[PDB]
Order: structure tokens, then sequence, then C-alpha cells
């Protein structure tokens, strides 16, 4: 036991040492010859409303027009970002739901929470009405997050600290993803779908393979639970959110921390993190009833939404970038361009 | 004409600053009753205490809109320039007001009584549907209590071109014993049901709520029983004088000593009930922490 | 300007629209209290005698009583981290908390129970999302306390009690450490009973909670409290 | 999904007749619902239509007064009540699902029909026999009086297939999304208001006739139908 | 138990310490290539007018 720890503090010193020797330089250094970004002015131009309690996750459609969300009161919602139109109104069995997923086809969506089961629900039904096509029994906590790696698989997290990979013809967990201390909170899907990074409440975030299945590289740096997490458009970087008032961007190739996003005035949580479409511009949604636009090359704050009247708790932008949506605990949800 | 009203064409009257002031009586209510009825009527999620709010709102707005043409019925020489058409509306929307506000905040007060006093069937046969179409019942017996008031106006002719639109009650089933009983009626009936029938409700219902805390075994902050003085003189202040004179000028038949008091005390006891108008926002609107929250939302957002 | 499918569309989410207010309307009649304690606590008791008067996750049970409907939530099988999840319960009600008072000389694999309840307790009660939010005790345990007390002395779990061995001290004593934890007496207040053979008083005295919380809450949305 | 409907024969001028559509196998409540007459040797005709909770029902200027259409969502069964028939009034009635929603699919099924007895944008088709083998590609060309792209950038156009025997069958919805089942073989474009319609390779199901609907107005209409046989 | 956990992290870090590495000057520069060539094609950075925007009044 003993020299098995002496090894593993070797090696984690060594790793230390290698990292610290690719930081030849930083990115402010180099992203400092450049002209800094201008006040961006977000205004809001629909409101979402008909929720009746508190909004806890969303996620935008292929189309960049649907979206769906999620809230306590047990209905989730899929609104035309066009027309503010519900298109569909699914009641769940249990209101106690934390995440929600948009397939990439459109064709189901899926959803979970404390009932430790994943609902999987058919839109393109030939009876009409939107029934619960499966239910991915298995895990021994919350779920955390989903997101559909394909119209055949999908990857799920839940509190026990590991995520599952299920396949939805099948129903079984095929690929199960262990080795996080605290309970893996969020979850992003690389462009290639072959790589996703998962945050955990050990402050820590692991890059796992898909066909593989284990922990591909790891990454620290974090003093609090990491509370959101997204890729980078180009696919080798992915921000973080933790509730120690910080972002921080880690790069799968140079395996280290880039760049830290933190201010004075900022002492509450994030809840969540998403980039834009050229990833010139990163927002994260703060516990302060508002969320703030960071210059992912400078950190300067490019600039602030107006806010809600609680709680931000996700927000997400449209995969053209014409628009960003933002959720609140307030029950509304408002998209901003 | 009739005694009252004839003798009233025979008066002669630094003195135009307080009937000319209370225009900022209207200013204050349509500015608050207009915010009101716009952010808590279609950017909050309607509640029952929200319905009773937005009607209340409603009714001042409509009370409030009606100051500028009686401040102008002032300004040109306490008289009018109106076609009959005018002053009928004008006065009669002015009583529909009156019995309106009376109405609303009497069920407000057995709204709240019954709250606490059977808290399970508020919570559960108590809905947002159920209270607007007692709030439309409501607004029906206020219509109802104007036509009388509206069938016996017209315009009295002041002997130098002027006008005083009020109570021609002989207009219709003609004359002095008539005239007097008519007028004394109409004088008990509002004084009934518009000041005390809906303040006896009012202070019985404030009441229960305290007995039925006191019953219970809990003390009430000093929030509760000072919001519940502050509604009782708020209520009672602004239109009590004024039915008070309306009894007066009623009683002037029988007593004509009265008659030189009500001429210039009326004037002036109805604007304190057009700023009466304006309180109930302060009382029953911004008390509610969820709706005070909206409305400096709002006004940030501005 | 609309089409005719864009009116339709319209329509149909205005019938949409008002489905979710009359589930609203109809959901928020029937009250949300959680259950929370350890396992030894009795709370299987507890709900067994409330469903009789009437898999890992959280369990739900719905009951009625004097025609007052209750949604009561269980997160004890939970074993994840509670202040991550916890915040979800925001507008619960009441907090319905069970604590094996027999335990007080039983040992737990802190070291103690009734220290490691106290514990949970006072996490629970100052929380920040509950600052509010009722509590209800129940001590289901109080005739295996009875038993057990005549045989082994109370001073071995509270070395500072000096007071007498009858039960009716050390019962007046527990509840008086128990309610002292209360450090938001000002906003909240503690509900203490105690549970024995019947089941009916437990419930009398929830629903006596639950309408001392609604009469509270109803007082507090017309701003008088 | 099906619909069964009831009613009809021979029925005197002005006599009264009341068809009875019993619907099962989907939601019902949310669908939307429309009678379409089919007279023999003629093309499809809109006749009414209810919204869902029977919060809109509208009627055909040819109609208008004289029908009424009824519907009861707990029973799940679509009424027409007829008062008065005139000679031309004898056509099959058709009963038709038309749920709207963005990305929806309107008249994609069709019921059996009934048939009955008695003792505007305009919709024109180029073509209407065109003899051709299987195999070889066909294009059905149509015109519209009025453009039927509307300002949000969507053109409300609509292909039916009847075949012999067989209610119509939608293949393609919008001009742009092809029908669920049908198969990729048909093909639909159009440039304001003319429109026509790609066929890959014809095949023995093919035959039948085609009937394109518009939607801009509710006032719906119905192409004379290009019929197409081996 | 610890035996098998310790074996297990390990066997991770020693994983982990092969992978292949990369300057993060280079990283940088490429990340700031890549936004300044998908900048021109973010509506949030640049905002589009009217004709173009599908967001507008109802
Ligand atoms: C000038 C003074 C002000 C006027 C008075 C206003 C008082 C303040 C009002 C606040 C608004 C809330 C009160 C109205 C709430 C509606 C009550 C209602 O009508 O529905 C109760 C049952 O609820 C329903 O299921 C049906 C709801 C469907 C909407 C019907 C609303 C009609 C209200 C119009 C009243 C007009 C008054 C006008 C006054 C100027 C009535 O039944 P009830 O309570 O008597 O009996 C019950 C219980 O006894 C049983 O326990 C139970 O088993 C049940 O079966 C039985 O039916
Ligand atoms: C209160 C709103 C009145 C609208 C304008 C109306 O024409 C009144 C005009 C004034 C006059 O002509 C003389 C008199 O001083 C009156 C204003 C004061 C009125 C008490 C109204 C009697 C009533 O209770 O009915």
């Amino acid at each position: 036991l003993d020299q098995l720890r002496q090894e593993a503090e070797q090696l984690k010193n060594q790793i230390r040492d290698a990292r610290k020797a690719c930081a030849d330089a930083t990115l402010s250094q180099i992203t400092n010859n450049i002209d800094p970004v201008g006040r961006i002015q977000m205004r809001t131009r629909r409101t979402l409303r008909g929720h009746l309690a508190k909004i806890y996750a969303m996620h935008w459609g292929t189309d960049s027009r649907l979206l769906v969300s999620a809230s306590q009161d047990g209905k989730l919602i899929i609104w035309d970002s066009y027309t503010t139109n519900k298109v569909h109104a699914i009641p769940l069995r249990s209101s106690w739901v934390m995440t929600c997923a948009y397939a990439p086809s459109g064709n189901y969506v899926a959803c979970g929470g404390l009932d430790n089961i994943c609902s999987i629900y058919n839109l393109k039904t030939r009876e009409g009405n939107v029934r619960v096509s499966r239910e991915l029994a298995g895990h021994t906590g919350y779920l955390s997050c989903c997101r559909f790696l394909d119209d055949n698989q999908i990857v799920t997290s839940s509190g026990d600290t590991t995520c599952a990979l299920w396949d939805i013809e099948t129903g079984q967990q095929t690929t199960t993803f262990t080795g996080h201390t605290g309970d893996v909170m969020s979850l992003s899907l690389a462009p290639d779908t072959r790589l996703f990074v998962s945050g955990a409440c050990d402050a820590s975030a692991k890059l796992w393979d898909v066909r593989e299945g284990m922990c591909r590289q790891t990454f620290t740096g974090h003093e609090s639970d990491i509370n959101a997490i997204c890729f980078f458009p180009n696919g080798n970087a992915f921000a973080t959110g933790s509730d120690d008032a910080t972002c921080r961007l880690f790069d799968l190739r140079a395996d280290q921390e880039l760049m830290t996003y933190s201010h004075d005035n900022i002492i509450c949580g994030i809840t969540s993190v998403s980039f834009s479409k050229s990833g010139r511009l990163l927002l994260a949604g703060y516990d302060d009833f508002n969320c703030n636009v960071w210059d992912a090359l400078k950190a300067d704050r490019a600039g602030v939404l107006a806010g809600h009247d609680n709680r931000v708790s996700c927000l997400g932008v449209t995969d053209d970038g014409m628009a960003v949506a933002t959720g609140s605990w307030d029950s509304f949800l408002k998209i901003w361009n | 004409l009739c005694p009252i009203l004839e003798q009233m064409s025979r008066l002669q009257s630094i003195d135009h600053a307080a009937v000319l002031l209370h225009g900022l009586a209207s200013l204050l209510g349509l500015v608050e009753n207009g915010v009101i009825l716009f952010v808590v009527g279609c950017r909050m999620r309607q509640t029952v205490v929200t319905t009773w709010v937005l009607h209340l709102a409603l009714s001042d707005l409509l009370a409030s809109a009606s100051l500028p043409f009686f401040t102008y019925f002032l300004a040109v020489g306490h008289s009018w320039e109106l076609g009959t058409t005018f002053c009928k509306l004008h006065s009669s929307i002015f009583f529909l007001n009156m019995f309106a506000s009376g109405f609303l905040l009497s069920a407000i007060s057995l709204d709240r009584c019954l709250q606490v006093v059977r808290p399970v069937w508020a919570q559960n046969h108590r809905t947002v549907a159920a209270a607007h179409k007692v709030c439309l019942v409501l607004w029906a017996l206020a219509v109802l209590n104007t036509v009388p008031y509206f069938v016996f106006r017209d315009t009295i002719s002041r002997l130098d071109g002027r006008i005083m639109c009020y109570y021609n009650v002989l207009l219709l089933n003609p004359r002095d014993a008539t005239c007097n009983s008519r007028q004394v009626a109409l004088a008990v009936s509002k004084f009934l049901l518009a000041f005390l029938v809906p303040l006896a409700i009012i202070a019985s219902s404030h009441a229960a709520v305290s007995l039925r805390l006191q019953h219970r075994g809990r003390r009430r902050p000093g929030r509760f029983v000072r919001l519940v003085a502050a509604v009782v003189a708020a209520f009672a202040l602004c239109w009590g004088p004024y039915h008070v004179f309306s009894l007066l000028e009623a009683r002037a038949h029988a007593n004509p000593g009265l008659r030189p008091l009500v001429w210039r005390g009326l004037p002036f006891v109805t604007s304190l009930a057009f700023f009466n108008s304006v309180a109930n926002p302060v009382l029953y609107v911004l008390t509610c922490p969820d709706m005070l929250r909206k409305l400096r939302r709002s006004l940030r957002t501005v | 300007t609309l089409s005719a499918e864009d009116k339709a569309a319209v329509e149909r989410s205005k019938m949409i629209d008002r489905n979710l207010r009359e589930d609203g309307e109809k959901a928020a009649r029937e009250v949300k209290l959680l259950l929370l304690g350890a396992g030894e606590s009795g709370k299987n008791t507890i709900v067994k005698q409330m469903k009789i008067i009437h898999t890992t996750g959280i369990v739900e049970t719905h009951f009625t009583f004097k025609d007052l409907h209750f949604k009561m939530f269980d997160v004890g099988a939970q074993r994840s981290e509670r202040k991550k999840w916890i915040h979800c319960f925001e507008g619960v009600t009441a907090i319905i908390f069970c604590v094996a008072l027999s335990d007080y000389d039983l040992v737990l694999a802190e070291m103690n129970r009734m220290h490691a309840s106290m514990k949970l307790f006072d996490s629970i009660c100052n929380n920040k999302w509950f600052t509010d939010t009722s509590i209800i005790l129940f001590l289901n345990k109080k005739d295996l306390f009875e038993e057990k007390i005549k045989k082994s002395p109370l001073t071995i779990c509270y070395p500072e009690y000096a007071g007498s061995n009858t039960y009716e001290e050390a019962a007046a004593y527990i509840q008086c450490q128990f309610e002292d934890l209360n450090k938001r007496k000002d906003t909240k207040e503690i509900y203490t009973h105690f549970t024995c053979s019947t089941d009916t008083k437990n419930v009398q005295f929830v629903f006596d909670a639950v309408t001392d919380v609604i009469i509270k809450n109803n007082l507090k949305d017309c701003g008088l409290f | 999904v099906q619909l069964v409907e009831s009613g009809g024969g021979l029925v005197q001028p002005g006599g009264s007749r009341k068809l009875s559509c019993s619907a099962s196998g989907f939601a019902f409540s949310s669908f939307g619902m429309h009678w379409v007459r089919q007279a023999p040797e003629k093309g499809l005709e809109w006749v009414a239509y209810i919204s869902s909770g029977s919060g809109t029902i509208y009627y055909a200027d040819t109609v208008k007064g004289r029908f009424t259409i009824s519907r009861d969502d707990p029973k799940n069964t679509l009424f027409l009540q007829m008062t008065s028939l005139r000679s031309e009034d004898t056509a099959m009635y058709y009963c038709v699902r038309s749920i709207y929603y963005y990305g929806s699919s309107p008249f994609d099924f069709w019921g059996q029909g009934t048939t009955l007895t008695v003792s505007d944008i305009v919709m024109t088709q180029a073509t209407s026999s065109v003899p051709v083998t299987p195999g070889e590609s066909v294009s059905i060309s149509c015109r519209s009086s009025k453009s039927l792209l509307h300002s949000n950038g969507n053109t409300y156009l609509y292909w039916f297939l009847q075949r012999p025997g067989q209610s119509p069958q939608l293949l393609i919805y919008r001009m742009s999304n092809l029908a669920s089942g049908v198969p990729d073989r048909f093909s639909g474009s159009g440039s304001g208001t003319a429109f026509t319609l790609t066929i890959s390779r014809l095949e023995a199901e093919d035959v039948g006739v085609y009937y394109c609907m518009q939607h801009l107005e509710y006032p719906l209409t119905f192409g004379a139908g290009t019929k197409l046989e081996l | 138990a610890s035996i098998a956990q310790a074996r297990k992290l390990v066997e991770q870090l020693k994983m982990e310490a092969n992978i292949d590495r990369i300057k993060v000057s280079k990283a940088a520069a490429d990340l700031m290539a890549y936004c300044e060539a998908h900048a021109k094609e973010d509506p949030l950075l640049t905002p589009v007018p009217a004709s173009e925007n599908p967001f507008r009044e109802k």
C-alpha cells in the first residue's frame, strides 16, 4: 500500500512537471496584441411564458428554432422561438426533473432528475400523442445531465459518480464510465461525438472516450465543485463553471488551464456555461439573477444580459449563433440577440 | 326648481388653491393604477389576490381619469360647460367607482378573513375563475346602484349662466315633500351601501383574523395591526367626510342653516375621495412582497 | 398577417396554456412536505400507518386527511450530496424530521446516533433555503426509551445531564436540547410531538401544523404578515 | 389510426341525414377534422372544419349555413348534420385528420368515407391524363392563381394520391417535406405559383389520381386531378 | 480493497502521463485563428440587420 501510494505521488509530480514545462506562454500575453471586443448589447426579443416553477434545463434543436425546457412543475414544453408557440406539452410522471436533452434529429427528447430513471419520449409517434418510449433504469443516483450521442445510443450521468452509455434499441448500459470521486454534474459532447468531458463535485474534469470507455485525460484547477462544462466549438478545448465564482478554460492538447475568468464583485457560484458559434464570446449564468459575457481571449466582461427575476440556471446558443436563450428559476425563459 | 337647488342659484362665490391642486390626486391615481394594471395584469401569473388588485386598480383608474373634467368644471367657475350627456355620464361613472371600490374592498376583506377562518376551504375551493365571476357580479350591483342617480342628473341652471349638474330629483314621477323624501332615501342608501356596510365588513374581517390568531396562540406582528389601522383610516377618512356632507345636504331641507356650510364644504370633500382612490395601491399592492419585487424589477428595467 | 396554419398553431398554444394553468391551479391545492431522518428513526412505520389511514430514488406518498391533500416526498434512499439538490424543495410547505429517541446509547459504525441526528437537524433547519420552512419533529421510539431508561441511564449519552432519572425529566431535557438548535426562531417555529402506538394523533398534529403554516402563508401573501 | 364513417344511401332532396364518423387509434382530441366530398368523376372539395376543442369552426361558401358540423371529444365521434341536400351534394364524404404545429403534416390520414346519394384560390393542372410506362420519370405541373408562398418563408402546397378503391394519401406537404411512409421517389418543387411534382420511376402502386391542394386560405380548393396509368 | 484502488489509480496516472502534449503558445494561436476566422459568421459578435435577423417585433 505504501509503495503504491509513493508511485502515485511520483506519477502526479511527473505529470505536474510535464504540464508546467509546456507553459511556455500564457494566453493573455498572446491575445494582448489584438484590440479588445466592444460592449456587447443584447436586447430581449421574446419572453417564453407558461412555466409555473423553476427552470432547470433547456436545449436547442438542430434547426436553431425549436427548444425544449424542463421545470420543477413536471411539464416539458417545446417552444417555437420564432412565434413563441408551444409545440408540445409533455406531463412528466416525476416532477423533480433536473436535466433535459433534444435529440439531433428532433424525433426524441430525454430528461431526468431525482427519479434515477431517464425517460425517453418520442415526438414523431403515429398515434399523435407524446408517449414515453423507453425508461432507462439502473442508476443509483439522480440524473445530473444527459445528451444524445446518436439516434441509436445515448449517454447519461447520474449522481453515483459514474456515467453509463445506454442503447435505445437494447435498453442496457454497454459502457460504464467510472473514476469520478465527486458527483458528475454536467456533460458536453464534442463536435465529432467521439470524446466528451464531464465535471464533478471533486473540482476536476475528465475527458472520456465513447468506443474505448476509459478516462482519456483528467483536468483540475477549480477550488470548488464544477457546476457547468461546455466544449469549445473547435473541439480541442472546453470551459468549466464552478461555485468559486470563476470560469476556467482547459485545452485537451496542452493538458492545462489556458485562462481564468473572475472578478472581485462576483462572489456567487455559476450555474451554466456555453460558447458561441465562433467561440469569441463566452456566456456564464451566475447566481445573481443575471448572466455575464466574457472575452474568450482577454477575459474582459464584453457585456451582460439585463437579467431575470431569479437565479439563472441554464442557457444555450443556437447551432447557427443567431440567438442565445437563458433559463431562470423565475419560471421565465428569454432569448437574446 | 326645488328649494335646495333653487336657493343654491343665489350664491356669489386665493380661494382657488385647494380645490385646484387636487389634480395631483388625479395624476398619482392615473400613474399608479396604470403601472399596476399593466404590470400585474399581463406580466405576472394571475391569482385571486392579483384579480382583486387588478379590478380595484381598474376602478381607481376609471375614477382617476374622470377628475380632469371635474377639475375643469371647478376652474371654469364652479360651473359646467357641457351638454347633458356629459354631466350625467361623468356623475354616473363617479358613483360607479364609489360602489365599485367599496364592494371590492369588502370582497378583499372577506377573502382575507376566509383564508384564516377556513384555511382548507380557501386552499381547495378558491380559484381565479370563481374570483373573476364574483367580482363581475359585484360590478353589476354598482351599475345597478348608479341608474337612480344617473336618472336624477340634469343641468341645474344657476341664474348668471353657470350650471350645477346635480340632483334634479323630480325629473321622473313628480313636489317638495316627494323630492325631500327621495333625496333622503338616496343619501341613506349610498351611506349604507358604500361607506357603512363596506367599512363594517372590513372591520369585522380584520377583527376576526386578529381574534382567530389570538385563539390559536399566535401573536400579530407590528405590520399586521399597523396595516389594518392604515386601511381603516384610509377608508374612513377619504369617503367619510363626503358621505357626512351628503347626509347634511339631504337634511338641509328641514335645516336651512346647513345649506351655507354644504355649499362651501361639499366641493372640498369629494376630492379627498378621489385621493383615497390614489391610496389603495400603497396598502393593497405595494405591501405584497412578490408584487413589490415585480414592480421594482419593471422600474429598474425602465 | 398570420396564415391559416399560424392561427391554428396560436390557438393550440392558447389551449395548451389554458391546460397548464388548470393543472397548476389543481396542483397548487395539494400540500407539499418533505420527510427526513435516519432509516432506523421509524419513518417506515409512519409511512405505513399514514397509508393504512388513507426502486432506487425518492418515494412520493399521496394521502388526504380532513379534505386536505398532502404530498410527502422521501429522500432517505438518495444517498448523495444533498446541498446540490436540496434546493429543489425550497417551495416545500413543511419538513417531517423523525429521530430515534431510544437510540441515545446506540453506536453508529458522529459515533453516537443522537449527535449525528442533531447535526443533520441543524444542517437542515439553518439551511439557507429553509429559512422559513417549518419543521415537524416526531419521537417514534418513546416506548423503547421508557423501557430502556429504567435499566440504562441517560448519563452515558449526555454526561453533563444531572437531572432525575425519571422519563418525564429526560424527555423534557431532550426536547429542550433539540429545540435550542433553531437559530431562526424569529422567522420559523418547530412543532414537536411524541409519536405513540396511536396513529390518528400524529396525522392530526401534522394537519394542525400544516394549517398553521397555510394560515401564515396566506397572511404573508396579502401583505398582512 | 382508423376512421369508420356511417350513414348515407339514397336520400331525398328535401330530406336530412346525419353522418357519423367513429375515430380510434389516436388522440382525436388534439387533432383537427375536415370533411372532403368527391362526386363521381370529379375532384375533391373541402366541406367544413373543426379545430381542436371546437374552438374554431369554418364552413365552405357552397355549404355555409346549410350543413352543421359538430365534434364530441369525450366520445371521439364526428357528426355532420345536413338539413337540406341538393342534387349536386351527392358525393363520398371523407373524414381527414389535421394537426397544426411547426413540422406537422396535416391531411396525412384519410378515412374510408361514406357514400351519400340524392334522388377563392383556383388550382389548375396542365395535363390530366399522361400515359407513361413504368420506370420512366413523370412530371406533373401545377399552377395557382395566387402565390401560395407566405411572408414567413414557406409555401402551403399539398399533394394527394388517390388510387382505385383507396382514399387519398398525402405524398408531400408544404412542397418541401416528404410525408412519412411515402417512398423517396416522389419529389416536389415550385417557384411562387408554378409547382411541379416529379417522380423518379413510376411503379404499379403509383397508378391513381394526383390532387393538388393549397392551404394558404382556409377555403381550401383542389385541382382537377392528374390521372396516371400504365 | 485499498490495494485495488491504489493499483487502479497508479495505472490511470501512468496512462494519462503517456499522452502527447503541445506547447500552450501553439494552442493559443490556433484558437485565436479559429475565432478570427469564424468571427465573420457569428451574429452575436456582428449584429445582423433586421432584414436578416429572424427575431423582430411580432
Ligand atoms: C359585497 C361583499 C363581497 C361578495 C362576497 C365575496 C367573498 C370573497 C370572495 C373570494 C373569491 C373566492 C370565493 C368563491 C370560490 C368558489 C366556491 C364555489 O362555488 O365552488 C364550491 C365547490 O367547488 C367546486 O368544485 C366548483 C367550482 C366551479 C366554479 C364555481 C364558482 C362560482 C362562484 C360564484 C359565486 C357568486 C357570488 C357573488 C357575490 C357578490 C361550491 O361548493 P361548496 O363549497 O359550497 O361545497 C363543497 C364542500 O361543501 C365539500 O367539502 C366538497 O365535497 C364539495 O363537493 C362541495 O361542493
Ligand atoms: C363629484 C363629481 C362631479 C362631476 C361634475 C358635476 O357636474 C358637478 C358639478 C358641481 C356643480 O355643478 C355644483 C357642485 O358643487 C358640483 C360639484 C360638487 C358636487 C357634489 C355632487 C352632488 C352628488 O353627490 O351628486
